[PDB]
RNA sequence: CCUCCGCAUAAGCCUGCGUCAGAUUAAAACACUGAACUGACAAUUAACAGCCCAAUAUCUACAAUCAACCAACAAGUCAUUAUUACCCUCACUGUCAACCCAACACAGGCAUGCUCAUAAGGAAAGGUUAAAAAAAGUAAAAGGAACUCGGCAAAUCUUACCCC
RNA sequence: GCUACCUAAGAACAGCUAAAAGAGCACACCCGUCUAUGUAGCAAAAUAGUGGGAAGAUUUAUAGGUAGAGGCGACAAACCUA
RNA sequence: GCUAAACCUAGCCCCAAACCCACUCCACCUUACUACCAGACAACCUUAGCCAAACCAUUUACCCAAAUAAAGUAUAGGCGAUA
């Protein structure tokens, strides 16, 4: 096997002692008293030395092998930055879910009317598009970073703001730097989820049930792809040190403790920092299983068992051009084998809110080609969007 | 407050001031600790009235008016530190019975010159010290032939001295 | 002369690491390589060259898959990176290997020949007479040293007892033990003695200052040698 | 060379400098409501503005990032402006914009925008070069106004105006007759700015009311302990005339008003600054604009700043609930983000 | 060429060199890892000042003030005047014991009390 | 060219090739240093 | 205190308290113009703005709101009759500010 | 009248055209009094950049070029996790200038932002006459390289052939 | 610290034709083929254009290393503080 | 007669004798003239060369033990200038 440690690179081993040492009955006459280092023979050996006082910035941690949290067995928990290869199949392996492609019925037939619709969307949403792409700082080029969360506020406030159209969307609020928590096995493998994202909203009354008990039997028959040369545990923090919790983001009493829709984001100037579509597709299933087990967690108990009360918490992760909409519902929390009853969600992959947008008019040839303003616009996005928004509020 | 930096306004330009005779070393060994205290503390106040009245003096471009108070609660001063570290000195010889509070040892430099090594007061030990091992303490065979210039050097320039000494010991001889 | 290597990583890891350029420089700081010198900054990339390796609590054999080929700049062919089981290492590419791939990394050897792919790897007491190799190594649990480079490749000659003789692309013959893992195949990015250069601006930017400018006159090394082929160098250490 | 006047600044009296720097006038207490309108419509539909809703979402929303909140290490004593009232400021306002909505139309295309930089340029008064090459010559005195609200709220059209424009008041702004360059504050070059959260194209060149907080280093027990019991007010106020003087410079300089050209219209202006528990209001109508020695020379146009002292919210925040909340502090606070643009 | 006579000061270097030279200033903090200052209040040197209302001492003495000598304050002098009574005493009653001193002020180490002498735990 | 500009004033570059950490941390310089004691140099080093 | 070795100050150790301090401060005139709240001293070069402070309220007992010190560099110009440059010694001014108005 | 300049940042001794008296003598290539001076008076106050980061193990392959079509090669300039302990807080270095390196108050040289000419900044001329000679600028009856080894300053604007 | 080479992090290049380019003219910039002025001059190597390059084998701010029985060298016996 | 000519003392060299010294408080090994934090590696080595022998390759007092005569004697030395 070809090591990787450089000798030269290493810490060098310290020259042998003097052949005082190792004379039997004979005390050395070194330097100890002097107090500074000599060049005539002096060199002894010294005792190790501890500070009596501990110190906040110089304290040594104890290694792994004696922590009080320490366990035999190593726990995976998944986070804002494990990059999952095969996103989806990870995804639907860990969480026990059948995809479905297209979205439910429901918030079709609350989007198609139109009265409920803004009284001028398409120059609404074209300003505000254009006032986070260029009016927002001083700068000409902003970067994603600075104009991401901006264009999501923006799009929330823009949802809001229909308010007094139906009074029921006094009942949310827009909840910043949240944690989740949920312990689940998953064939003699202890999992565990823990993420932060951008944003939550959450409601104090519950979603409504989507898929009946129809589907909800019809999917036991439904099995579930597994891939051979990868193990599941793939691109997750092994770590043997972790504490085992069913606690959500919010305990007794508060006010609103039921989610509705989760939004994550991710901020990244660069490409190579950037997550893969598929990638923030098995994120946002993963924020959503993890949420949706905690709620099951808190109000059913710690029991592995199905649901007879299916719960519905969406989500959805933006990137400053594409959307990617989901719309998930637990059904059971018994998930140690494959041969039960599966949950539904509802994943719609490829919504491109614009094309592209020109910040500064191209000049070829002495004359325009483009002007300023968002090249290519889709208002199928931003109508799925007003859509998973108005699904709570009736 | 603020006024306490000059002196009593009816002085305000008196020409001579009338103000002598400072303190001696017996009349500040005789008082207390806590009138010494206190007698320090009006002597720091009127040193530094004194430093204003003289700034003022130097930017108005006309000379103090009395100068000697200054120098005179200088050596108050001096007396009276000298008087403290005195009393100082015998608490710590009756004590602990060493002289000097600040330690340290005779050790050689890399030049040779036996100097008196003041310690620093570290907080981790020396043997494990990145900084403090970097100063080295050994003479090394390369110094004996400067050290032995520099005594040549001593040696004409005393011998120099002594020659100047005779020389003028025979001119007094000769013309008186 | 504080020269300090760059090589300071004891683990492997994923994530390129950035390297610095030597120019000829050894730890006193003369110029002793001359020809080495300006170039365009480049990564380096942990290259596992050992092919068969068991993971953590494992010893039988285990699958891979292929997932990307991309491109390394410190050689000649292309590196791509395998997945397989919890873990992701960076391994040589073969020839006609593309995304979707499956290999074999296995190790025990079987009466007769494996009739394997030009992917997987297998000792070479499992592999047929005339078969195009590459990789091979020269100690059993040591690594791959010999024909690593682009489109390389050798070819089993004949066997004996313990022992599997190797034909070089030297045309010179080497034996090794039987129990030494070799990949199956042909390296991958052929056709590479065909890139034209055009300018001097590529060799500037590879990192190779020019010739020396000095007419030296050839002594009586520069004659064509018409010299027999060396004999086999043996590596099995015998009592 | 230009200076760098900072609303959050530590100086003492440094409420009359940027007074006497902006040529403006402080009036205690809020503005008289514009009483020449008689409606006669006064029997009507007439939504009743429920304060019980508003008391508990304002205290719901003050409990989830100050009592309850799922952190991540202890609770440090610093940083505890910034990871606690800076997020319960935002959602407040939110929430304050999501429930003001039916009630008042103007806040439904309302652009509300997080933490925007609002920057300013001009030139008021002029000195003499002591040292340089350049002695014995004039030259003018540059400033400059970095500030970086929290939240602002932009609208399309102009709120409706509280004094004309011809309005005389007794009271002189205060002078002052030594160099600037006392209290601290420097001379510094770079680009100048003129930004109001937005660029000139945005179709949202007005606004409403701005929303600051003030940093760890401006807090109160930290002017206590360095014995300054006044140093209280002076800083709210220095801070509130800073930032409503610069608000007004970057929405009239994009209509086409600067030094020479005057306005035509004044621009009412409004501003909650508050820290941690007290809330402080302000406001403000930009009526003239020329500060150059050139053009100021017959100018009998003042600006005003209005403003109240600082009123605690909430006291002691214990027992998974809250001790003390004063109705009067919200119930400002809710009329000021009702002001309607004057609309015949 | 550059100066050479002059000594280093902290107008002479870099931007790299404007902050850990000085003009000797006793520290009263250290720094963390946002470019703050962690000042401790038990580090700056706390002033302490008696009270000046009832004291009768004028800085400077009056001409009319007899002179006397001048003598050293030695060790001995302060040790017969303190210790040699209460030693005297002690022992002429009968009831002295050369085992303990430990009540007439000596300490046999300075590790107990606060103000230690030798290593001068005191500032001034 | 104009060749008379040899000296580019530095500080860093001047106390770290003739600095006296660098003098002291090679016997070179502490009997350059030793020799100018001997001679009488006021300023010893940089 | 000048010229006086501090003790070294442990995590957890006593208050540093000095009683004789050796700072002699200097109520300069202001050359410029200056408000009337604004107090020109000269402290030596081993004192800070807090030892100012305590120094000022502790004895004279001025109530003190801020304080802003620099370092002052004297004159090296002046040539003797051998020439030589004479250094002068050099000063630190401050700039406190009363608290009450 | 010029602006091929100036204002800031970077590097650099640090007090080097502010006042007062001397201005009899002393340095202005001569004078007033002052960028080649003697002594006294005090400038510059940070928010500007630094002064930096408690450990044990682990994690980080899909560039930039409006990054959204396409297209590559020189294969690339930026990110975290689990655990333990830590709720004392705003101290320090400079904020002047007409300035640096070349023995100088030198037609030499210096990195980036700002309007590429403006709101920055300066005076080719001490006076008298129009000697010869020299240098820098406009053109000339006829020839346009016929003078010079050679199209050697110069303006028109210029094609083909040979060697390397 | 000027100059030969290397290393790590940065900056610079208007406009037109842009054939895809170690493309062309041309600002700032890198070097200096010729004329004229002086050789105790502004200068122990300067002044304007006629000049070549100016999207790359280009230039530059910072820090470090290679020194004489040698360093370096796209080889001039060229440079290593006039 | 203007320019400008002289006015002795800091002392300087070697003898005899004698052996000569090194913190008032702070700072001095990192960017000495810097109060405060976690790899401890750093000496132990024929000196050479010029000149001379008309060049020069062997060789050429310099080596640190008190005078002198022996004695420049035996000796070494391209058996020669020399030691
Ligand atoms: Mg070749
Ligand atoms: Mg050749
Ligand atoms: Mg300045
Ligand atoms: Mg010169
Ligand atoms: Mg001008
Ligand atoms: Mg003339
Ligand atoms: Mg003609
Ligand atoms: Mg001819
Ligand atoms: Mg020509
Ligand atoms: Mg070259
Ligand atoms: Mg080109
Ligand atoms: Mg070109
Ligand atoms: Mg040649
Ligand atoms: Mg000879």
């Amino acid at each position: 096997a070809y090591e990787w440690g450089v000798r030269s690179t290493r810490k060098s081993e310290p020259p042998p002692l003097d052949r005082v040492y190792e004379i039997p009955g004979l005390e050395p006459i070194t330097f100890a008293g002097k107090m500074h280092f000599v060049p005539w023979l002096a060199r002894p050996i010294f005792p190790p030395w501890d500070r009596g006082y501990k110190d906040p910035r110089f304290y040594r941690s104890p290694p792994l092998h004696e922590h009080p949290l320490y366990k035999d067995q190593a726990c995976y928990i998944f986070h804002h930055r494990c990059r999952l290869l095969e996103g989806v199949k990870q995804a639907l392996w860990l969480t026990k879910t059948k995809l479905i492609e297209g979205l439910p019925e429901k918030v079709l037939s609350l989007v198609d009317d139109p009265r409920n619709h803004i009284e001028n969307q398409d120059e609404c949403v074209l300003n505000v598009i254009s006032h986070a792409r260029l009016w927002q700082t001083t700068e000409e080029i902003p970067k994603r970073e600075t104009y991401c969360p901006v264009i999501v506020d923006n799009l929330i406030q823009l949802c809001k703001s229909q308010i007094l159209k139906h009074p029921s969307l006094a009942r949310r609020i827009c909840v910043q730097n949240s944690t989740f928590s949920a312990t689940w096995n998953r064939e003699s493998l202890l999992l565990q989820v823990r993420g932060s994202g951008g944003a939550r909203l959450s409601t104090k009354d519950p979603l409504p049930t989507i898929a009946s008990r129809e589907e909800i039997e019809a999917t036991k028959n439904h099995v579930l792809e597994t891939f051979y040369p990868i193990s599941p545990i793939i691109d997750l923090h092994e770590c043997n040190i972790y504490d085992v919790k069913n606690d959500t983001g919010f305990q007794e009493g508060y006010p609103y403790p039921y989610p509705h829709t989760l939004y994550l984001l991710d901020k990244a100037n660069l490409r190579p920092h950037r997550l893969q579509p598929d990638q923030l597709r098995a994120k946002m299933i993963l924020f959503a299983f993890g949420s949706a087990l905690a709620q099951a967690r808190l109000l059913y108990g710690n029991d592995a068992k199905v649901l007879e009360q299916p719960v519905v918490v969406q989500s959805v992760g933006t990137d400053g051009r594409v959307f990617h909409f989901l719309v998930f519902q637990l059904n059971t929390t018994d998930l140690d084998c494959n041969e039960g009853v599966k949950n539904l969600a509802w994943v719609d992959s490829d919504q491109l809110l614009y094309q592209h947008f020109w910040c500064l008019p191209v000049i070829k040839k002495r004359v325009v080609v483009e002007p300023v303003g968002p090249v290519g616009f889709k208002p199928e996005t931003f109508r799925k969007f007003l859509a998973l928004y108005l699904h709570g509020a009736a | 407050g603020l006024e306490e930096f000059f002196d009593d306004p009816k002085n305000w330009g008196q020409e001579k001031v009338k103000s002598g005779a400072a303190w001696t070393c017996q009349q500040l060994r005789n008082k207390s600790n806590e009138d010494l205290h206190k007698l320090w503390y009006v002597l720091l106040k009127e040193r530094n009235m004194l430093l204003t009245l003289e700034q003022e003096a130097k930017r108005q471009r006309l000379p103090m008016p009395s100068p000697e108070r200054l120098d005179k609660v200088v050596d108050s001063m001096d007396a009276l530190d000298k008087v403290v570290q005195e009393r100082e000195d015998a608490l710590r010889l009756l004590q602990t019975g060493q002289e000097r509070a600040r330690p340290g040892a005779w050790r050689r430099d890399i030049f040779g010159r036996i100097i008196w090594h003041k310690f620093k007061q570290w907080v981790i030990p020396w043997h494990l010290n990145k900084r403090y091992n970097r100063k080295r303490f050994f003479a090394l065979p390369y110094v004996d032939h400067f050290l032995r210039l520099e005594r040549e050097k001593r040696a004409r320039i005393k011998a120099r001295k002594e020659n100047l000494e005779r020389k003028k010991a025979k001119i007094l001889l000769k013309k008186f | 002369a504080n020269f300090v290597s760059w090589k300071s990583r004891t683990k492997y890891t994923i994530t390129p690491v950035k390297m610095r350029k030597s120019g000829g420089r050894d730890h006193t700081g003369r110029i002793r390589v001359h020809g080495i010198g300006g170039g365009h900054k480049q990564r380096y990339r942990m290259i596992d060259f050992l092919r068969f390796r068991p993971e953590e609590t494992k010893s039988g054999p285990f699958e891979e898959k292929v997932i990307q080929v991309r491109y390394d700049p410190c050689r000649s062919a292309d590196i791509a990176l395998v997945a397989g089981g919890s873990r992701k290492r960076w391994i040589i590419a073969t020839e006609n290997m593309q995304a979707g791939d499956t290999i074999l990394n296995s190790n025990h050897i079987g009466r007769m020949a494996v009739a394997a792919r030009e992917g997987d790897a297998h000792p070479l007491g499992a592999l047929p007479v005339g078969t195009l190799i590459n990789n091979v190594e020269s100690e059993p649990g040591r690594g791959a040293q010999y024909i690593r480079a682009a489109g390389t490749c050798g070819v089993l000659l004949r066997k004996v007892n313990g022992t599997a003789i190797i034909q070089l692309p030297s045309k010179r013959q080497m034996q090794v033990l039987e129990t030494c893992v070799a990949t199956v195949g042909r390296v991958s990015n052929v056709d590479h003695n065909k890139r034209v250069i055009g300018k001097a601006g590529r060799n500037r930017w590879l990192g190779k200052r020019p010739n020396s400018g000095r007419w030296h006159r050839k002594g009586g090394w520069a004659g064509r040698k018409i010299r027999p082929l060396p004999p086999m160098k043996s590596y099995v250490k015998l009592p | 060379m230009k200076y760098m006047v900072y609303p959050q600044t530590f100086a003492l009296n440094a409420d009359r400098w940027y007074q006497y720097f902006t040529k403006t006038v402080f009036l205690s207490g809020l503005p008289p409501p514009p009483a020449e309108p008689e409606p006669e419509p006064e029997p009507e539909p007439e939504p009743a503005l429920d304060l019980a809703a508003l008391r508990a979402v304002a205290c719901d929303c003050l409990l989830q990032e100050h009592f309850y909140l799922r952190r991540r290490r202890r609770v440090h004593r610093y940083e505890e402006s910034e990871v606690i009232s800076l997020p319960f400021l935002d959602q407040l306002v939110s929430t304050l914009v999501g429930l003001l909505s039916p009630h008042n139309p103007a806040l439904a295309a309302a652009a509300l925008d997080y933490r925007c930089p609002v920057h300013f340029y001009w030139v008021r008064g002029e000195e003499i070069i002591p040292r340089g090459h350049r002695r014995g010559r004039i030259d003018d005195l540059r400033y400059q106004i970095d500030d970086k609200p929290n939240n602002q709220i932009r609208i399309s059209k102009q709120l409706a105006e509280f004094v004309p424009l011809d309005y005389s008041v007794p009271i002189e702004i205060p002078t002052i007759k030594c160099k600037p360059d006392k209290l601290p504050l420097f001379k510094r070059q770079y680009e100048n700015h003129i930004f109001v959260g937005s660029k000139t194209a945005d179709p949202c060149c007005y606004g409403h009311t701005q929303f600051h907080l003030l940093p760890d280093k401006l807090r109160r027990e930290r002017l206590l302990r360095q014995n300054c019991a006044d140093q209280i007010e002076v800083v709210f106020r220095a801070n509130a005339i800073a930032s409503l003087f610069a608000w007004t410079g970057a929405q009239a300089m994009y209509q086409g008003f600067w030094s020479e050209a005057d306005v035509t219209r004044p621009f009412v202006s409004q501003a909650v600054i508050t820290d941690g528990k007290y809330f402080s209001f302000f406001c403000y109508q930009l009526n003239t604009l020329a500060l150059t020695t050139q053009a100021d020379q017959n100018n009998p146009r003042k600006n005003i700043c209005w403003g109240t002292q600082s009123k605690p919210l909430y006291e002691t925040i214990e027992d998974n609930d809250v001790k003390g909340f004063n109705d009067d502090v919200l119930l400002q606070i809710v009329h000021f983000l009702l002001n309607r643009p004057k609309e015949e | 060429g550059a100066d050479r006579m002059s000594k280093w000061t902290s107008k002479r270097g870099p931007r790299s060199f404007r902050g850990r030279k000085g003009r000797g200033a006793k520290g009263i903090g250290f720094l963390t890892s946002g470019w703050r200052f962690v000042q401790i209040k038990e580090m700056v040197p706390e002033f302490v000042v008696p009270d000046l209302t009832g004291f009768k001492l004028k800085p400077y003495v009056s001409y009319l003030a007899p002179e006397s000598e001048e003598t050293p304050l030695t060790a001995a002098q302060l040790f017969s005047e303190a210790v040699a009574p209460a030693i005297e005493k002690d022992f002429k009653d009968g009831t002295f014991d050369p085992d303990n001193l430990e009540k007439y002020g000596f300490e046999p180490t300075q590790e107990g009390k606060l103000f230690q002498l030798y290593p001068r735990n005191f500032l001034r | 060219k104009a060749r008379g500009n040899e000296y580019q004033p530095s500080n860093i570059k001047r106390k770290n090739k003739h600095g006296w950490v660098r003098r002291l941390s090679t016997p070179a310089g502490v009997q350059v240093i030793l020799r100018r004691m001997l001679k009488g140099r006021k300023s010893l080093s940089h | 205190a000048r010229n006086v070795v501090y003790p070294l100050y442990r995590l957890g150790g006593p208050q540093l308290r000095v009683f004789r301090t050796n700072f002699f401060i200097q109520l300069v005139r202001p050359g410029v113009a200056q408000p009337e709240d604004t107090v020109q001293f000269r402290i030596p070069m081993e004192m800070t703005r807090v030892d100012l402070r305590n120094y000022l309220e502790g004895i004279y007992n001025v109530p003190v709101a801020a304080v802003r010190t620099r370092v002052q560099h004297g004159s090296n110009k002046r040539r003797d009759h051998r020439n030589v440059r004479i250094k002068k010694p050099d000063y630190k001014v401050a700039y406190v500010q009363l608290a009450h108005g």
